[PDB]
RNA sequence: CGAAAGGGUCCUGUAAGCAGUAGAGUAGCCUUGUUGUUACGAUCUGCUGAGGGUAAGCCCUCCUUCGCCUAGAUUUC
RNA sequence: GUCCCUACUGAUGAACUCGUCGCAAUGGUAAUUCAGCUUAGUACGAGAGGAACCGCUGAUUCAGAUAAUUGGUUUUUGCGGUUGUCCGACCGGGCAGUGCCGCGAAGCUACCAUCUGCUGGAUAAUGGCUGAACGCCUCUAAGUCAGAAUCCAUGCCAG
RNA sequence: GGGAAGUCGGCUCCGUAACUUGGUACGGACAGGGGAAUCUGCGAGAUUCCCACUGUCCCUAUCUACUAUCUAGCGAAACCACAGCCAAGGGAACGGGCUUGGCAAAAUCAGCGGGGAAAGAA
């Protein structure tokens, strides 16, 4: 199994052998073998910041391209009522409060 | 090149044929010659050499082996052939009965869209009484032939392969009557056949197999260059070849669990490298472990046949001693036998602290 | 046969792989692949590059005191050949093979001991910075659960368990054209 | 059967980030410092043989997940 | 100072219903040289020197394969380092017709690696048996025995 | 950049003292650098290797130029008596059609190294 039968033969090997039984016994008597909700739900909660960041970042990059390349002002493209109404409803808030005015 | 290899052809067969068995004697017992397997890879080892006059007596020497992954085939068929002025002549064939899916799919093409219909008609022979003609179709075999040889075809369902389609060939019976040859052709219908009851360990045998293809090269490697006579631009590999005088080293039983351990390495390991062969996978059925390079890709069909010659050597009358097979990753530079092993040395990780 | 160690690394070296190197000086080097090889002429140090077993004892990444790598070592002095010595020599290589993989198993242990808090401490930090990137559920949805509650008589509770459901249960790039 | 995934095996060589006064150094507070403080910080160490790639001509899959499927065209004594 | 047919070399192919398993006419044809051990310090020889048959083990060239290992090769652009410039900086990356460097699997290669190369008959020079021509004699006239790396075949490639 | 080949290749000066401007004795200095490594505990650190020329050859590197199979579409020219399988023979160093033999089986693809080109004679 990936060691040497000749280097491990040694003549009076009865003697060392029990005193490694021995010193387990003992490992265990004392205990060196002895294996030993908010944190996981915390730890969740960074997990999802991290993908949030992570999946901002990727928006980041989809819209940044390579080189300068001019890009006409927001405020010259028009916005639909139904995607300002989706974020701002992912944002959590009442879109059916206010929102006749467009 | 050599005018021996000329005309220089694809071969016109993928499995390769024998074109000769060793010719046939009546006092020897009755036996088979040849046959098949896939060629799985090949590996390394280290054998203590018994060859008296050779600077590596009694020293420990490292060889190349090729392993050939063997499941039983199974006899579905039997063949007499007559003597003619014109050559031999196929006089009868008579088969099995239930004949398996592979070989049905040897005879069909396009076994998806078919009705599956072969041979039907022939078992109904056996079973509708029939039988008085399949016994005449036996004694003519018996009273007029001079050779028999037996229809056997491979186990692809257990050959880690994607083809479902078998093999079939024709092994000579030698060493007795035709009669004998017969009956025991006869008796062995609907029976698997094991390769080391074909064959053992210690003896060299005859490889018959197509050799690699590289399509249209040029002379510089078709011939070895700086009419028929003149070295010429065309096909060069996928050639058939028969490969002589290659020492059967060992025969594994897949179910012994031990393959790979000699009586000088206790570890419980098979024949199958860390990983798996490249390209096949793992041998988990008989396999043969023959000296030196084969003709042939890995997983291609490979015959095995006896030698045509007794043989006049000492290298085919020498025991070979195995002291270790090496199971390393042939996926790279592997220096472990066992995943055990590997986990020994590299002890404990990440990953199994995070499983356990 | 025998087993060597490559002298770069310390990988397993099996007889047929890696190149051995014979210095004028009468030593010989025996490594286990060519990367070692090229490593060696180079003459990078075995003791800096961290896949080797020299940096990892060196850094004490491995446990090198212990009775169960004390048991184990090269013999220049044979022994007569004795049955009972062999056969009670490889029991006694399996009980030290894992004997030594348990204590390997909690040194590990010991060295990756302190991970948990630092990981906590950390979330405790990332949470406390960025609370506003936290599930915060649905307008429209918060509507229907108060219709919802107002119904069935209980609105935080409502809210804290169909938020959990949510958060059990991606967005897509753009969308199609109309033709 | 196909696409993913998991495990194995190989290749590279220790990810991002954070932290420890380890830290060569760069500067402010108040007065002397015998152990003064506060910030930044190469480089080091730890988390970390980690991180990434892995068949495209590598290996395995017990219900790992999803999907597919008895077709449609020609020709034949 | 006047791109075509064909040979050769390979690859497809209609008709004989498709298919599987075969036979073998004919054509090609392959192995070669050296060394070491024993025989044996023997036969032989005054001495100096000094073989051979059987048996055994290697090497040259040639031929056919093969990739476990060991080198080489890298668009795995796989991973890491690094130059110039750029994306405001970090991170992550683009460009330099593969920027440069190191390692690098897989595949491909290499008497830079490894494996394998097989036996019957008939003959030539020649040496014989029986025995005439020719009452001796004679291997020849009738009859017949052996004998060369030669010839024809098997093994081998095509079909 | 590397390998190969040939070679004959490798491995005195300043100050001081007497003498006729120059020599004479004394004192001090001189008669390397670069690159690659190995060994002992960065160390006077110790030890090992390579440095050449050539009107020579080859290979690697860079640059320049020409370098290309199939499919859809488009689309010539050169050249063309008719043809194209061999061996012997066919008096005029003449054969491609003739004699008599070897033979000889549709339709094609690719490669290409042979043939379908040569004198005139003092
Ligand atoms: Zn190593």
């Amino acid at each position: 199994d990936g060691k040497n039968v000749y280097d491990y033969i040694d003549p009076d090997i009865d003697a060392k052998l029990q005193a490694l039984e021995e010193e387990e016994e003992r490992l265990e008597k004392e205990g060196f073998y002895d294996e030993d909700e908010e944190e996981e739900e915390i730890l969740q909660k960074a997990e999802y910041i991290r993908e949030q960041h992570a999946l901002i970042r990727n928006e980041a990059k989809m819209r940044k391209s390579l080189k300068n390349r001019a890009i006409i002002p927001r405020k010259a493209v028009k916005k639909p009522l139904s995607q300002l109404e989706d974020h701002l409803d992912q944002l959590g808030v009442d879109t059916e409060a206010i929102g006749l005015r467009a | 090149g050599s005018l021996a290899f000329l005309p220089r052809k694809r071969a016109a067969r993928h499995r390769g044929r024998v074109k000769s068995f060793p010719k046939d004697d009546p006092k020897k017992p009755v036996h088979l010659t040849a046959a098949m397997g896939y060629k799985a890879g090949m590996t390394t080892i280290v054998r203590d050499l018994d060859r008296p006059g050779a600077k590596a007596h009694k020293k420990e020497v490292v060889e190349a082996v090729t392993i050939i992954d063997c499941p039983p085939m199974v006899v579905v068929g039997l063949v007499g052939y007559i003597e003619t002025p014109r050559g031999l002549r196929s006089l009868t064939t008579v088969w099995a009965e239930h004949l398996s899916d592979e070989v049905k799919r040897r005879f069909y093409k396009n076994w998806y869209k078919s009705k599956k219909k072969a041979f039907t008609k022939y078992a109904k022979k056996y079973a509708e009484n029939n039988g008085a003609s399949i016994t005449r179709e036996l004694e003519r075999i018996k009273k007029y032939c001079t050779v028999v040889r037996v229809l056997a075809h491979t186990q692809i369902r257990k050959t880690p392969l994607k083809q479902k389609k078998a093999h079939l060939m024709e092994i000579q019976i030698n060493g007795g009557s035709v009669a004998d040859k017969v009956e025991f052709g006869r008796s062995l219908f609907e029976k698997p056949v094991t390769i080391d009851t074909i064959f053992e360990k210690d003896e060299m045998i005859d490889v018959i197999a197509v050799t690699k293809g590289h399509g249209f090269v040029g002379v510089t490697a078709r011939w070895g260059t700086k009419q028929w006579t003149v070295a010429r631009a065309g096909q060069m590999g996928y050639h058939h070849r028969t490969s002589v005088n290659h020492k059967i080293y060992r025969i594994g039983k897949g179910d012994d669990e031990a393959n790979a351990s000699t009586e000088t390495d206790l570890t419980k390991k098979k024949i199958t490298p860390m990983g798996g062969f490249v390209r096949y996978g793992e041998v988990n059925n008989d396999y043969v472990m023959i000296k030196g390079s084969v003709p042939g890709v890995k997983k291609r069909i490979m015959t095995l046949r006896k030698s045509l010659f007794t043989h006049t050597s000492r290298k085919a009358l020498e025991k070979v001693e195995l002291k270790w097979i090496d199971t390393s990753s042939e996926f790279g530079h592997g220096a472990f036998q066992t995943a055990a092993e590997k986990k020994q040395f590299m002890g404990t990780l990440k990953k199994d602290l995070q499983t356990s | 046969m025998r087993i060597e160690n490559c002298f770069f690394c310390g990988r397993p070296a099996w007889p047929s792989k890696g190149i051995t190197f014979m210095r004028n000086d009468g030593k010989a080097f025996r490594f286990c692949r060519s990367k070692c090889h090229k490593n060696f002429k180079m003459k990078r140090n075995p003791r800096k590059l961290k896949w080797t077993k020299a940096y990892r004892k060196n850094a004490g990444k491995e446990m090198v005191v212990d009775s169960t790598l004390q048991f184990a070592a090269r013999r220049n002095v044979p022994v007569r050949y004795n049955r009972e010595l062999w056969q009670k020599t490889l029991k006694a290589m399996e009980r030290i093979s894992e004997i030594r993989a348990r204590r390997e198993r909690v040194f590990y242990k010991k060295r990756m001991a302190g991970k948990r808090a630092r990981e906590v401490a950390a979330a405790r930090k990332l949470v406390a910075e960025n609370e506003h990137l936290l599930p915060r559920l649905r307008g429209s949805e918060k509507r229907r659960l108060a219709e919802l509650a107002a119904e069935r008589g209980d609105v935080e509770e409502l809210e804290r368990e169909e938020l959990a459901k949510l958060a059990s249960k991606s967005k897509a790039f753009g969308g199609e054209v109309r033709r």
